[PDB]
């Protein structure tokens, strides 16, 4: 089980800290034309540790990259304005369905 | 509109472009027309009349 | 005809908030535009009649509060200083107004929205021609009032609800610091009006017994009075409301808090000058927290990448300019800054808004760049705000920000240097986050979408009216204002303004200073404009050094997240009191503490009691 | 957008929620 | 609820004013720190309470509580504007308070249950009932304009008179009030619906939107005008302030 | 444009050099050129 | 569903329950013992210490003797 | 929504756009000029001028207290 | 005003697919798989999803911004959103 | 799931602690450019003599007896 899960679970979360670092990445290098060789540099530091085999040496490593991937962060990310956290959400909702008003409620006998 | 890649670029209608050179043309030219007025004042080459 | 300048916004919103079902989307707007328009024709006349008349006009209606002696009637006082808000605020309402009938062309509750912006011009009408200290007091909580309903006018968003709670929250110890000052005031006068405390503002020396402190009348009174100031225009000790507060509409950015209500605080200090002049205590502490609050915004303003909020603190440090101008006892010279800030900052938030929308409402300027072409008026109209901002030599923002640090210099006294620091320091970071928000909006390669680019139109015409007007006003108003209201012993202001003869530097400004003084500003200015272009336009873009740097990224992170205040004042005060509310107060005091030596807790030892009678 | 006449022939919602009475009759 | 707010917590103050304040003149003035004392806690203690519950009518019963305490600081400071100022207090609060339990009623019959969550976004299903609660709000809170602020800046003005210190404590209640006041409406008016909770609404029928109507009519007469009701009292209140007072 | 990384982003940036959007320092200061000559016939004009 | 009454749920039915049957709660711990004897039994002495004083100076002001408050 | 459609407010709900807003509009104005005469007629006589203005005003049309209260001494 | 078709998606989701270094443009199928058609690396296909989702202008939540390993998922997700 | 008992209220690189200390150290900053402010001593470095006004300084158009 070790072989199909303990292993291959790391594989998913060096893929979360890659997508995570590349996007603070961009959010630094606030220009594209700087972005490039920060993200070229950043794949190269995943891509140099591609030689181990044995998880004794890699997880620490994985706890290290999250370690500093979360003092690098940017403080003030980028979030798309209809995306959640953003400055468009929730601005004109679609009204919720199934709502119902009755008309003549409070009426003597 | 001009299509480079599958983006277009919808050009600005005459008007706005025509106020907005018309606008910053006006600033240039008042700043420039003030510099020539008073432009030594501030400098303090010579006051106004004081001396 | 001057109660026609107060009550047409009141009409309209009464009407476009009553019978909006009947008007629709543009009978709505039709009505509060064309009120709030004839208002500021009216206030127009109202101009050519009072300040350049030299006619004031007093016009009481009917006692409000009858006591013994706390008369505190329905009046207006129309004078110099009254006239000049006048044409500012309708003006500015007027023009967001039109800007709103584009912008709020989709919403689908435009009607309430121009209800709202009706009913907040008509408070900040009585705010501004209040004859006594209650009336002031009435437009001076409805005008918050105002803000804190077009805050979340967008109801369904959770951010926009905290930030007007805590707006409110501010407002109200504002609110609380003004009522004391107020009652100060006629526990010595017995009096509100504004003549009679102006009047009899000299004779009273003595001291009074206030919380435990044996302090002066007068310079309690101006201190308490100086803290509603504070308050509502954001300054040093309250201002973290302003920049949340941007969650609401831009038109309501523009109006509610580049123009009015954050002016409120300046307009009733320079109104309050008979009476603050013989505190000099009072315009010490005043000049040391405008100075502190101008340098404070200057500096939290040049790390934000939101476009919205690196206006407001561009309004907060033009605030701060303007209260510790003030505190040099130059009244004349702050309302002429107040007055030149209510264009190129109307004019900043409004361009910054018609950006805004056409960009699909990206709000990120790492999000946007190389608009100056599709976009050619709106950028136009944003460089000459931004030149008026920084003090351009010879535009509206150079005949008032200079002539307040000149004046900041020759106040040869330890909180004048104090201030003219400040404000020295500040034009240099000013200029460098204004060029930046310039550079990084329009002028640098494009960093935004496909989809954003290919759905672009610049301003309609309700959209661009309101701008040429502003333009033109930032453009020449500042010189034209400049002789009548800044000028060496112009009768302009008459009784509005009172500046003792031993506090006059205005003639030495001028002529005592070395040209250097008068040349700091703009190459502080120059230099922030070439740090801006050097750090954004071409640069190596070593940033490398934030993310090595362990100092560096704590130093981002302190002028991002404004100084620390949000995350310390919630902890420190918000979540203490929170625990204040339940763990003690509602726990322990009234739980069962009470109820145990109470009527059931041990008092039904009566079961244990009366069933022994048996024996 | 402002000569086209509107589609809402009468405003959403009955007043005080109440269904208006039968024709050529009285509340 | 509205007997026992309106009317029933108003026969402590006017006990008060008609056999304590005049029968005793030099016991009443020996016990006023004592007064301002109990008075002053009251309103911060009450006032901060208020924020930590949960039940729709245990919130607006804790605003009755700081409000009542408010009136008798107003009373025991002894003058026109304190004692004077007090009754329009009680004029005022026994309108604005019965009229929140009316709110609330309005809510309690269609749904019933009181609990604040449940509530959430009736601004797009009842926009009568929210347009009336948040004027009863903006009265609760103490806004110019409003039969409220008359006599609560009216005691404030009689109290500062006679002790600076008790005024400023009582003026912290403006600050609280406002507080909770407004977070109240914020949580059941403005916000999301919650179909899972609730889904059928009503908004106010003929006799709620009648009912209303004085209490909106009397709340700004005598918010804008409390001229009529002031020059009613100034020749009882003013015998009042002096009794055992021959100079 | 260096690495797999940089080629493959600078590639889907093609679409950055549109000649609308390419060079926009031309454009930083529209309106200096006819202040200028409207300056300069008013300055020649007076004498 | 043709009922306006709420759909009341367990967990905030018996969380509100909860906060309000907090008056057999109590266990008499330190916590409780310190917290009503300072913020119930000391903070009233100081603010009537505040106003009493306050009528003192008052009245030392205007060379009135201190009046007796008691 | 659906339901929204429904609901009755004063404002006039989401996306408002009665048929007869011209007409209703025209009314609003009407109704506005005739409520707007009695304040502007109440204004002109309750303002009080004390200095007489440098040049003729327009307020000197229909204002009749100009220079009135020059007599301080014996004001009430 | 109008989402755009789904072969309008097909189009711009395979030419961004296509315009990758590592990748053969020679068959790129609507039906392929990352790491069973393509054989790509593991990181690479994270940076295909991301220039996706700026393609496209959407904020894919990162749970499963990693589950998108078929050119056949990535267009049903950017359909199936209404705000994009 | 029962709901928490403060189920009424509910900068992340930061604590609190060490963010009151950022605070403190911009404030001390204030307070230390006072003191060069105060130190500075800008009082006796006027460079001209306080003005002086006719008539007594306008004693009598101040308010004073005359
Ligand atoms: C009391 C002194 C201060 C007075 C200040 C007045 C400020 C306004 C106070 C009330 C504002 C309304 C806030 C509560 C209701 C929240 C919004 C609402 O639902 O109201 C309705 C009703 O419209 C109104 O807001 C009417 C209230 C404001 C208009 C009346 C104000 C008249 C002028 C103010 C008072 C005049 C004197 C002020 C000076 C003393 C509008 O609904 P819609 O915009 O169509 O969207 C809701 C969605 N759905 C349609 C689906 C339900
Ligand atoms: C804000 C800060 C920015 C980020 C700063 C840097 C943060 C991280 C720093 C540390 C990074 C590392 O070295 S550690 C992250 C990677 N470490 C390794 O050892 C890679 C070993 N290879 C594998 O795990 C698999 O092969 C796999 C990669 C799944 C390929 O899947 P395939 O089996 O199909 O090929």
């Amino acid at each position: 089980a070790a072989y199909f899960a303990r292993r291959a679970a790391q594989k998913e979360r060096v893929r979360i800290l890659y997508r995570r670092a590349l996007k603070d990445t961009l959010n630094w290098a606030v220009h594209r034309h700087i972005f490039y060789r920060d993200a070229s540099d950043l794949r190269e530091k995943f891509n140099v540790n591609q030689d181990v085999e044995d998880v004794d040496r890699i997880d620490k490593l994985i706890a290290h990259g999250e370690a500093e991937y979360n003092k690098w962060r940017h403080p003030d990310p980028y979030i798309v304005p209809w995306a959640p956290g953003g400055s468009k959400f929730c601005r004109n909702p679609t009204p919720p369905a199934g709502i119902e008003i009755v008309y003549n409620y409070g009426l003597e006998d | 509109g001009i299509t480079y890649k599958g983006v277009t670029v919808h050009t600005p209608k005459t008007w706005h472009t025509v106020t907005g050179k018309g606008l910053c043309a006006v600033m240039w030219f008042w700043i420039l027309y003030r510099a020539k007025q008073d432009g030594p004042v501030v400098m303090g080459w010579r006051h106004p009349w004081d001396g | 005809m001057y109660l026609l300048i107060v009550f047409l916004p009141l009409l309209g919103s009464s009407v476009a908030g009553f019978f909006g079902r009947f008007l629709g989307s543009e009978g709505s707007a039709i009505m509060t535009t064309t009120c709030v328009s004839f208002s500021s024709i009216l206030s127009l006349i109202a101009f050519y009649e009072v300040a350049l008349g030299a006619s004031a006009c007093y016009l009481r209606i009917a006692p409000w509060i009858s006591s013994e002696m706390f008369d505190a009637s329905w009046g207006f006082l129309f004078d110099s200083l009254t006239v000049v808000m006048l044409i500012v605020v309708t003006f500015i309402s007027s023009l967001v107004h039109l800007y709103s009938i584009s912008y709020m062309s989709e919403d689908p509750h435009s009607p309430r929205f121009m209800c709202y912006l009706s009913i907040f011009t008509f408070f900040m009408l009585m705010l501004v021609t209040g004859d006594n200290f209650l009336q002031l007091f009435l437009g001076w909580e409805g005008v918050g009032l105002a803000s804190y309903l077009l805050i979340h006018f967008w109801f369904t968003r959770l951010q926009a609800d905290k930030a007007a709670i805590k707006a409110m929250l501010v407002n109200r110890v504002g609110d609380f610091g003004l009522a004391l000052g107020i009652l100060g005031c006629f526990t010595l006068f017995q009096t509100v009006d504004f003549s009679t405390i102006f009047a009899c503002a000299s004779v009273p020396r003595n001291s009074w017994i206030f919380c435990n402190m044996r302090l002066n009348a007068i310079s309690l009174i101006c201190i308490l009075l100086f803290i509603g100031a504070v308050g509502k225009s954001a300054q040093i000790g309250l201002h973290t409301w302003l920049p949340d507060a941007m969650e609401g509409p831009t038109p309501v950015s523009a109006l509610i808090h580049a123009a009015t209500m954050v002016t409120a605080g300046v307009f009733m200090i320079a109104r309050c000058s008979p009476l603050f002049e013989y505190s000099p205590t009072a315009l010490i502490v005043i000049t040391f927290a405008g100075a502190m609050t101008s340098f404070l915004a200057a500096t939290t303003g040049i790390l934000q990448n939101d476009l919205k909020r690196v206006i407001a603190y561009s309004t907060c440090s033009q605030l701060g300019y303007m209260i510790f101008a003030c505190g040099i006892s130059n009244y004349s010279v702050s309302v002429f800054h107040l007055m030149n800030h209510a264009f190129f900052k109307a004019l900043l938030f409004l361009s910054a808004g018609s950006v805004i929308h056409a960009m699909s409402d990206e709000q990120d300027m790492r999000k946007m760049g190389g608009l100056a072409s599709s976009f050619p008026l709106t950028y136009a109209m944003m460089l000459i705000g931004s030149l008026s901002l920084i003090g351009f030599p010879f535009l509206t923002g150079f005949y008032s920000k200079d002539v307040i640090l000149e004046l900041a210099y020759t106040k040869y006294t330890i909180s004048g240097n104090f201030a003219f620091w400040l404000g020295s320091v500040s034009v240099l970071f000013t200029s460098y986050y204004s060029f930046r928000l310039l550079f990084l909006t329009f002028l640098v390669p494009t960093n935004s979408f496909g989809r954003d680019i290919s759905r672009c139109h610049d301003a309609p015409i309700p959209m661009a009216i309101p701008l040429i007007l502003l333009a033109l006003g930032s453009l020449f108003v500042g010189y034209l204002a400049k002789d009548m209201m800044i000028g060496l012993g112009t009768n302009f202001w008459a009784n509005s303004l009172l500046v003792l003869p031993k506090n006059e530097i205005l003639a030495e400004s001028e002529f005592a200073a070395p040209t250097i003084i008068k040349l700091i500003p703009i190459l502080f200015s120059t230099l922030g404009a070439f740090v801006a272009y050097n750090v954004n336009l071409v640069a190596d873009q070593f940033q490398r050094a934030f993310q090595t740097s362990t100092f560096c990224n704590r130093l981002y992170s302190f002028f991002n997240k404004r100084w620390f205040f949000d995350q310390v004042l919630n902890d420190f005060l918000v979540r203490s009191f929170l625990r204040f509310g339940y763990e003690v107060s509602f726990e322990a005091l009234d739980k069962g503490a009470i109820e145990i030596l109470g009527p059931y807790g041990i008092s039904y030892t009566f079961r244990r009691l009366a069933e022994r009678i048996s024996q | 957008r402002w000569a086209t006449p509107g589609h809402e022939e009468r405003p959403k919602g009955y007043f005080m929620n109440r269904t208006p009475p039968a024709p050529g009759q009285s509340r | 609820s509205v007997i026992l707010a309106g009317i029933l917590l108003k026969f402590g103050t006017y006990g008060f004013l008609r056999f304590s304040i005049p029968m005793f003149p030099e016991a009443t003035l020996c016990f006023t720190p004592f007064i301002y004392t109990l008075s002053a806690i009251a309103i911060i203690y009450t006032s901060l309470t208020t924020l930590r519950q949960i039940d729709l009518k245990k919130i607006i019963a804790y605003s009755s509580v700081a409000h009542m305490n408010l009136v008798t600081i107003g009373m025991f400071s002894l003058n026109i504007q304190g004692i004077g100022g007090s009754i329009l207090l009680m004029l005022s609060h026994g309108l604005v308070s019965s009229a929140l339990f009316l709110c609330v009623g309005v809510l309690y019959d269609r749904h019933k249950t009181r609990l604040v969550r449940y509530y959430g976004g009736l601004v797009s299903t009842m926009p009568n009932f929210s347009t009336i609660f948040f004027f009863f709000t903006l009265a609760n809170m103490s806004l110019p304009g409003t039969s409220s602020f008359i006599g609560e800046f009216l005691i404030l003005v009689g109290a500062f008179q006679r002790n600076s210190l008790v005024a400023t404590l009582a003026a912290l209640g403006m600050i609280l009030g406002a507080a909770y006041s407004l977070w109240l409406y914020n949580r059941v008016v403005s916000g999301n619906l919650k179909p899972d909770f609730l889904h059928k609404f009503s908004d106010l029928n003929g006799r709620e939107v009648f009912i209303f109507i004085p209490f909106l009519v009397g709340l700004v007469w005598m918010g804008v005008y409390p001229k009529v009701f002031l020059d009613c009292m100034h020749t009882s209140v003013s015998n009042l302030v002096q009794h055992g007072k021959f100079h | 444009p260096l690495g797999t990384t940089g080629e493959f982003f600078r590639r889907r940036d093609e679409w950055r050099k549109h000649p609308m959007l390419s060079n926009q320092m031309r454009h930083a200061l529209p309106g200096i050129g006819i202040g200028v000559g409207a300056f300069c016939v008013y300055l020649v004009g007076e004498q | 569903g043709g009922g306006m009454e709420t759909n009341k749920n367990k967990f905030i039915e018996d969380w509100g329950s909860a906060r309000e049957n907090l008056e057999h709660n109590f266990r008499w711990t330190r916590r409780n013992f310190a917290l009503i004897g300072i913020f119930g039994i000391a903070l009233p002495i100081i603010v009537y210490k505040g106003i009493v004083k306050d009528f003192h100076m008052q009245d030392e002001d205007a060379g009135r003797p201190h009046r007796k408050f008691l | 929504g659906d339901f929204r459609a429904k609901v009755w407010s004063m404002t006039g709900g989401p996306n408002c756009r009665p048929k007869h807003w011209r007409r209703n509009t025209a009314i609003a104005m009407f109704g506005v000029f005739l409520v707007c005469i009695p304040i502007a007629k109440l204004s002109a006589k309750l303002e009080q001028r004390p200095h007489m203005p440098v040049r003729p005003i327009p307020s000197q049309i229909w204002c009749k207290n100009f220079g009135t209260k020059d007599d301080y001494e014996k004001e009430h | 005003d109008d989402h755009l078709s789904r072969e309008a998606v097909v189009d711009r989701v395979l030419d961004v697919v296509k315009s990758f270094p590592k990748v053969d443009p020679s068959k790129v199928t609507p039906e392929v798989h990352f790491q069973n058609d393509l054989g790509l690396d593991s990181l690479d296909t994270v940076e295909i999803v991301m220039a996706i989702e700026e393609e496209f202008k959407l904020e894919i939540p990162d749970k499963e911004a990693d589950k998108i390993d078929s050119c056949s998922l990535a267009i049903e997700y950017v359909y199936n959103h209404p705000m994009s | 799931k029962p709901l928490s008992v403060n189920d009424e209220l509910m900068a992340d690189t930061v604590g609190k602690y060490e963010a009151l200390a950022w605070l403190s150290g911009g404030l001390g900053f204030f307070v230390g450019l006072g003191l060069l402010a105060v130190l500075n001593d800008k009082a006796s470095k006027v460079p001209f003599t306080p003005r002086v006004y006719p008539y007594d300084n306008l004693r009598v158009e101040l308010g004073g007896e005359p």
